[PDB]
RNA sequence: AGGUGGUUAUAACGUUGGGGAUCCACCUCUUCCCAUCCGAACAGAGUUAAGCCCAACGGUGCCGAUGGUACUGCGCAGUGGGAGAGUAGGACGCCGCCGA
RNA sequence: GACUGGGGUGGUCGCCUCCAAAAGCGUAACGGAGGCUUCUAAAGGUACCCUCAGGCCGAACCGGUCGAGUGU
RNA sequence: UAUCAUGAGGUAGAGCGACUGAUUGGAAGUCCAGAUAAACUCCGAAUGCAUGAUAAUUGACCGAUGGAGUGAGGGCAUGGGUGCUAAGGUCCAUGUCCGAGAGGAGAAGAAUCCGGACCACCGGCUAAGGUCCCGAAAUAAUUGCUAAGUUGAAACGAAGUCAAGAAUUUUGGCAUGGAUAAUACACGGGCAUAAGCAAUUUACCGAAGCCGUGGGAUAUA
């Protein structure tokens, strides 16, 4: 699991995405990424998956980051349960983006096979996807 | 289940009571407040709750300072 | 710590509770080593109405509070009100403020 | 100077400000004209009824 | 390492012209820096191939209709966070006093270097 | 261990009432107070 | 070259260099005023090194546009308001009173 | 006895503080977190005098540069 | 109610070597660089609020007294909590409507769009929405797109087609496959290749809204 260790509340209110990335929206730290272009909750899940799918790929050169740390607190209430009486049962945590962030990022591979390794890594995800590169990137290395 | 919550205690109907640019009489209550978020000065008594009061009539001035402390006085005549 | 921020410490203290006015004017005493000063002071318009100094010394002290005292007369000031002003009320402070009371200035 | 101010649409589900605002106004009926003075707070009463009024 | 830009006066302000201005398929840009004052002028995005480039390509020589001709620098571009396109243009003018700072490509142990318009002050690029 | 005592020696009478913790104090309490009779004197405690 | 004020540090901190018939400060001595284990501070009866004052430095801190963007009122993207951060840059104070 | 996403079971019932609360005040939920049913003869009043807490250096102690306490 | 003037905010947003708690690389500290928050803040709006002065405007604001009813609410929009970012769910806040509200369009609908019914009239103008027939008014004019009778739900696939580009490739418009159960089925129906979709212009239809004519009633002057 991808988790903080310690919280200090173990509860949390269901905020409310608004408004477009203004920050984690450029690509630093590498070449190639991928930005979500839906707001939405992502799971530990997920993301656990989409590194796999990533990283089966592309065999084991370049770098990997995924920008996104799951941190809020998720409950459910349960079967035969009935509305009231409180929160539900603990059930991980999730991280909420918008449109416009950038979830993974690769560096140091070949640009025709970083765009199959990135939409494997997109295609296990609930969010539509797009590809970017770095506006100083050329065709040449 | 059950929750370990509930509980809540009155609203103390803090704030500014007057503001500067009105005219108060002597005795007015004029901020209420917990610990000196703003603080006395010409004409203006503080109370055992930190309540600032008009000393004199006259008009309210908001008026801020160094380290952006906020005084509150009474201007007569 | 040193000496200047401690007299200023005290000064701002004693300036918490003390000013002066048109009438009833601050009365400042300065000390150091060897000579002494005093100043009434009027802490509105910062206008200074009357002023002494040197130019044992509990002599000079009470000599330099005497004509304080007939400045302040002659200037026409009958109350004044007077602050430590950073120094204990002791020993020249004391002997000063004793001949400003012996002299006019009622405080 | 002197304008014309004409109600051409409905109050109904409009908030009260709106409301109040048209009777200080002194409009209470539709295609009703009032002439008033161009006044600056005459003006701001137009801007604040001005998806309901004309000038005309 | 020499780029020519022109452009032409931009006079209405706020929101509402700014997605005029882009509308027409276009970006705003100021030109500020050294003494005395600046200018806000449009670019176009075809003719921009300047930041979309692999080189630093300093020294945008830029000629603008309202004004003169000046020397500068890519000094601060904002992007769209979604659809990643240019929305407004900074530069930094350039004189012969006070050097500018520049961030250079570096080889393998070569860069591109800078000595006109640019005497020293260099960062770094690409370090890895 | 706190507990309420009065103060006695008036002049009708003169009382105050006030409260004391007996263990920390375990002696009675002596304060010159007033006596809206006269004018200040001692008040001890005991009642 | 002191004291005493009004201006929320554009006023503060720092570095480097310059200062003495007297202005301040360090400076000798504790008998009485007073005082702490300690005259270090509080209390009294050769100096410019340092405090202090002067100057240069944009260094550490402060201030900070224009443009754009976020957000937002109007029950509509038409009509109004408009940041924060950042970037240019500004800045090593200013207005009094008494004294010599 | 009442409340109660039917009732029962469980939990709760007065007061204080924060968040829910939408930048005046006020504002609900079996919404999210905690406390109280006291204490001080000084821990009250006043005059005077002091300044925590932490990091490095040397061996409870000497010196130089930026959160602690306030009974609960 | 509006305008102007004055005043206090800590929300949205933003930012966190400006704190607290989380987080990421880093190269137990430290340096550099990501980034996060209802119970974080070095910052910080738009609206809202208070006071005063003007203007417009009703008229009903305030006192004191006679008489009450109500104290089961509901839908929609916005800001939120809760729930599963479910419910024609539930709990608050700000508006609005149904309740207590008729008339017009949507085939037929309590609260979606337009609009507040004193009475009469075989008069006229409009609103929303419309003008081939059922059914009032254009088989009006001009310019394009669609060939699916589309028309009158998504990841994900060809790209059928038009258009605009750049160095294969992007970009939008309209279509197409994904697309699915039980008495007989739908643009309301006929039917339409425009009578569909998009844009513009002019006429016209269209309500118990407005005006006209006749007749009453209730108040303020
Ligand atoms: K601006
Ligand atoms: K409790
Ligand atoms: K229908
Ligand atoms: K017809
Ligand atoms: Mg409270
Ligand atoms: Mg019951
Ligand atoms: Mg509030
Ligand atoms: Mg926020
Ligand atoms: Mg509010
Ligand atoms: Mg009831
Ligand atoms: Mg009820
Ligand atoms: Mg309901
Ligand atoms: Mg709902
Ligand atoms: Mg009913
Ligand atoms: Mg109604
Ligand atoms: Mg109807
Ligand atoms: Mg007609
Ligand atoms: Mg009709
Ligand atoms: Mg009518
Ligand atoms: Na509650
Ligand atoms: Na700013
Ligand atoms: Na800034």
């Amino acid at each position: 699991m991808l988790q903080p260790k310690k919280t200090k509340f173990r509860r949390q209110q269901k905020g409310r995405m608004k408004g477009f990335a203004q920050r984690g929206n450029q690509l630093s730290f590498g070449s190639f990424g991928i930005k979500s272009l839906q707001s939405k909750w992502i799971t530990g899940r997920q993301i656990e998956a989409a590194r796999i799918a990533v990283t089966r790929y592309m065999q084991r050169q370049g770098q990997v980051w995924v920008r996104i740390f799951p941190d809020k607190p998720i409950t459910k209430k349960g079967e035969g349960v009935r509305m009231g009486k409180g929160k539900g049962a603990p059930e991980g945590f999730v991280a909420p983006i918008t449109p416009g962030r950038i979830i993974f990022e690769v560096e140091g591979v070949p640009y025709e096979i970083a765009k199959e390794a990135l939409r494997l890594a997109a295609q296990k995800l609930p969010v539509t996807t797009k590809f970017v590169v770095r506006h100083d990137y050329d065709i040449q290395n | 289940g059950s929750s370990k919550n509930g509980r809540e205690s009155e609203s103390k109907r803090l704030g500014v009571k007057v503001y500067g640019g009105e005219m108060a009489k002597a005795g007015n209550i004029l901020v209420r407040q917990r610990g000196t978020v703003h603080h006395p000065g010409e004409n203006v008594g503080i109370g055992k709750d930190h309540t600032l009061y008009a000393l004199k009539s006259g008009v309210v001035v908001f008026t801020r300072k160094k380290n952006d402390r906020s005084y509150v006085s009474i201007k007569t005549e | 710590v040193t000496k200047e921020q401690r007299r200023q410490k005290i000064k701002a203290r004693v300036r918490g509770k003390i000013s002066g006015t048109q009438e009833k004017p601050r009365l400042t005493v300065f000390r150091s080593n060897k000579q002494i000063y005093a100043q009434l002071i009027d802490d509105i318009a910062g206008r200074t109405l009357a002023s002494a100094s040197s130019l044992s010394k509990k002599e000079i002290a009470a000599k330099v509070g005497d004509e304080i005292a007939k400045a302040a007369t002659e200037a026409g000031i009958s109350t004044v009100v007077f602050d430590r002003n950073g120094y204990l009320f002791h020993g020249r402070i004391k002997e000063l403020a004793d001949a400003a009371r012996k002299g006019g200035l009622k405080f | 100077a002197k304008i014309k101010i004409q109600q051409v649409r409905s109050r109904i589900r409009c908030p009260k400000d709106q409301k109040r605002t048209l009777d200080a106004l002194g409009l209470r009926k539709l295609n009703q004209i009032v002439e008033h003075e161009a006044t600056p707070s005459i003006l701001g009463m137009v801007n604040k009824v001005r998806h309901l009024v004309l000038i005309v | 390492k020499t780029f020519q830009l022109t452009g032409t006066p931009r006079a209405e302000f706020g929101k509402k012209a700014a997605k005029a201005i882009r509308k027409e398929d276009q970006i705003p840009a100021v030109l500020y820096g050294g003494k005395g004052e600046g200018v806000n002028f449009i670019v176009s995005q075809d003719a921009v191939r300047n930041l979309i480039y692999s080189p630093e390509i300093f020294l945008v020589e830029l000629t603008v209709e309202g004004s003169g001709s000046y020397k500068a620098i890519l000094k601060e571009i904002q992007f769209h966070p979604v659809t990643d396109r240019i929305i407004h243009i900074d530069f930094l003018q350039v004189t012969d006093e006070k050097p500018v700072v520049m961030e250079v490509p570096v080889v393998l142990g070569h860069a591109e270097g800078v000595k006109a318009g640019g005497k020293l002050s260099l960062e770094m690029r690409k370090l890895k | 261990l706190e507990c309420t005592e009065h103060k006695e020696s008036g002049m009708g009478i003169s009382r105050y009432i006030t409260t004391k913790n007996r263990k920390n104090t375990t002696q009675r309490l002596e304060l010159k107070k007033y006596n809206p009779i006269l004018r200040r004197m001692t008040l001890h405690k005991e009642i």
